[PDB]
């Protein structure tokens, strides 16, 4: 079955180069066109670049031109992007992509760029307890002041699943922030301890906040 | 080239039909592909080739058309079918994508169920204050939310966020963030969440009490 497995993005000061890397596995990648398909934040996607089964015929979104270089190791079974002289027209989800003649017929799961002058700066995890009586209650964590995306919310570890509500992180002057809920036995808190975990991967940072009574 | 997919946003109640536009600037022949995106999920070959059909994909997703105008046709639509969908051109360079259209599955009005959080001694000690509101579990999307600081409605350095469409039950939650300095926080005593939405005439409030 069908692999691709694309790495490479992060932060990139506007001017910049970046290289991007997508694995793949399960079938014959000599024998099939690859290309990189980008998500704007508008949710808008745009083809970027298609690269030939040999490797031989390349093609460039025209605003791309000049700039970025898709490439192929057919012996190591991965696909390239080499991007240079990055604008923030380049901030983008992307993805690369196998061929079926003119389709798209399987996906990656995809590597995040940012475009930007922002430096990274790691969250700052604020517990979310209720003012000092139902059956459930609702618990959270502010995860503020990040960059770039993304940041991972889990509660307990992972093993509190259920009543969680993770929100899209909203962008407010470089610098991200996002919440996320918990709805959990009014008998269990604080009985037993809620903690939110935040892992902020482009600092390397992780959080662990205990979620205490006021 | 330039393809233009009608309508941007859809609402269908389940056992119901809707059909998606494609319509390209110049004739494409057939070289038109249809794809599907659930939230934090990547596109999905749908149909390919304006009629073709892709291993897996049920037999509701129906495309159509040649040259000019495609269809993509969906007959009774599951609570499955949710998300985002994209017409393709493959006839010439660079190769295009519609706009796309949102999805979304119509069920039972749902009232939010309102939370709210007081700022945490650890953002006061920074010197922050994050007054948080969360409205979860409810239908449909459309929600006004204002935050009253003693009375007077307040706009500056609030945030909004709404979850996508949850797979599960088809609600949706939203999550507000008023946002002042500690000095101005402590200037006030009452901070109140407010929430407008079709399940009652009146708004649904959460209040919490600097003083208390």
């Amino acid at each position: 079955e069908v692999q691709l497995e694309e790495s490479g993005g992060g932060l990139v000061k506007p001017g910049g180069s970046l290289k991007l890397s997508c694995a793949a596995s399960g079938f014959a990648f000599s024998s099939y066109d690859m290309s990189w398909v980008r998500q704007i934040p508008e949710k808008r996607l745009e083809w970027v670049a298609k690269v030939s089964s040999g490797g031989g015929s390349t093609y460039y979104l025209d605003t791309v031109q000049g700039r970025f270089t898709i490439s192929r190791d057919n012996a190591k079974n991965t696909l390239y992007l080499q991007m240079s002289s990055l604008n923030s027209e380049d901030t983008a989800m992307y993805y690369c992509a196998r061929h079926n003649y003119g389709s798209f017929a399987y996906w990656g799961q995809g590597t995040l760029v940012t475009v930007s002058a922002a430096k990274t700066t790691p969250p700052s995890v604020y517990p979310l307890a209720p003012g000092s009586t139902n059956s459930m209650v609702t618990l959270g964590c502010l995860v503020k002041g990040y960059f770039p995306e993304p940041v991972t919310v889990t509660w307990n570890s992972g093993s509190l699943s259920s009543g969680v509500h993770t929100f899209p992180a909203v962008l407010q002057s470089d610098l991200y922030t996002l919440s996320s809920s918990v709805t959990v036995p009014s008998s269990t808190w604080p009985s037993e301890t809620v903690t939110c975990n935040v892992a902020h991967p482009a600092s390397s940072t992780k959080v662990d906040k205990k979620i205490v009574p006021r | 080239l330039v393809m233009t997919q009608t309508p941007a946003t859809l609402s269908v109640t389940p056992g119901d039909s809707v059909s998606l536009s494609c319509r390209a600037s110049q004739s494409i022949s057939n070289h038109l592909h249809w794809y599907q995106q659930k939230s934090h999920e990547s596109p999905r070959l749908l149909i390919k080739y304006a009629s073709q059909s892709i291993s897996g994909i049920p037999s509701r997703f129906s495309g159509s058309g040649s040259g000019t105008d495609f269809t993509l046709s969906i007959n009774s639509v599951e609570t499955e079918d949710f998300g985002m969908y994209f017409c393709q051109q493959s006839n010439s360079w660079p190769h295009t994508f519609g706009g796309g259209t949102k999805l979304e599955i119509k069920r039972a009005d749902a009232a939010p169920t309102v939370s709210i959080f007081p700022p945490s001694s650890e953002q006061l000690t920074s010197g922050g204050a994050s007054v948080v509101c969360f409205l979860n579990n409810f239908y449909p999307k459309d929600i006004n939310v204002k935050w009253k600081i003693d009375g007077s409605e307040r706009q500056n350095g609030v945030l909004n966020s709404w979850t996508d469409q949850d797979s599960k039950d088809s609600t949706y939650s939203m999550s507000s963030t008023l946002t002042l300095t500690k000095d101005e926080y402590e200037r006030h005593n009452s901070y109140t969440c407010e929430a407008t939405h079709k399940t009652s005439t009146s708004p649904i409030v959460k209040s919490f009490n600097r003083n208390e």
